[PDB]
């Protein structure tokens, strides 16, 4: 057995699967969705364990969906700040404060690919995401496959 | 221990009052006791004629740190402006305003204000400070200019 806090502290595919069949609900339940920065953090930690394998892919996608549905459905949640901070943490947009941009964007890009196809996703964010994923950046160039896929998906939004 | 900054700022003020570009404003704020606060200036930059920013007067605050002029002043538009290089907070980005970039102790307030004015119609699209203005500028230039004109008219003296 495992818990959400331990998973978020040191994310790994196995730790996510160890959360159980209700892992998606637990991730969203244990995240303070009233804080955009904490949602960005949870979104990146969960997506960081994405693997193109049946069980893991499903677990990450379901977690992202539960988390983002809870955050976005709050009429008070500022979706624009979420997007801005997401881009900042992904190293695609600069910020006044100092942040540690994650080293691998593969998982985050694949998670986003899934997220943008869901009903809970605010379509108004699509153009902004598209602008920064197409914008030249070394971190994106190293994840060509995930990047092209996300862009192709964004074209259909 | 801001005596060095204060000495320089007193001279910057006399220089500016002696001669500055027409339409521009740069004046130190007042402390509660009525004395001048040379570390906090209220400025205004006029849109450049011939550009969609024409007719507008854009106010900004210039804050100097105790170690000035070793460090550049922080410039923030109040209220925040729709522009690719202006943070949502209002902070304006410019190479000459970055200590590890082009800032040099000698740079003057006049240079900074003219630099910011030039930046208005000639944004640095390679390094945006906000997602909103950048996205629009890149996806629909006509729409971007339309928003710029509306903002200029909104901030007309």
């Amino acid at each position: 057995p495992a818990d959400v806090s331990t998973f978020l502290a040191f994310p790994s595919p196995e730790k996510l699967l160890r959360l159980g069949p209700k892992s998606s609900v637990l991730i969203a339940q244990q995240t303070d969705t009233s804080d955009p920065e904490k949602v960005v953090s949870a979104f990146l930690k969960v997506s960081s364990v994405f693997k193109d394998e049946a069980t893991v892919r499903m677990a990450v996608q379901d977690a992202v969906d539960a988390l983002m549905q809870k955050a976005f459905n709050s009429s008070s949640f500022n979706s624009n700040t979420f997007l801005t901070r997401l881009l900042v943490h992904m190293g695609l947009l600069k910020s006044e404060d100092k942040v540690k941009a994650i080293a691998n964007l593969y998982g985050p890009l694949m998670a986003l690919n899934h997220m943008v196809q869901q009903d809970y996703f605010p379509k108004a964010l699509a153009p902004l995401l598209l602008a920064f994923v197409t914008k030249p950046n070394s971190a994106l160039e190293s994840c060509s496959f995930a990047r092209h896929s996300l862009l192709q998906t964004l074209y259909k939004v | 221990m801001s005596g060095i900054a204060l000495s320089r700022l007193a001279q910057e003020r006399k220089a500016w009052r002696k001669d500055h570009p027409f339409g521009f404003v740069a004046v130190p704020t007042k402390n509660p006791d009525g004395t001048m606060n040379l570390m906090n200036w209220e400025c205004a930059i006029p849109g450049k004629k011939g550009t969609p920013w024409e007719g507008g007067l854009f106010k900004l605050r210039m804050l100097f740190k105790d170690d000035y002029p070793s460090s550049p002043p922080k410039c923030k538009f109040e209220p925040p402006l729709f522009h690719p290089n202006v943070y949502p907070s209002g902070t304006v980005c410019l190479s000459i305003l970055e200590e590890d970039k082009d800032w040099r102790p000698a740079i003057t307030i006049k240079q900074i204000l003219l630099g910011i004015q030039e930046l208005l119609n000639e944004p640095n699209i390679q390094d945006p400070a906000q997602a909103e203005a950048y996205t629009i500028y890149c996806q629909n230039r006509v729409e971007y200019e339309k928003r710029v004109r509306a903002q200029a008219k909104k901030f007309a003296p």
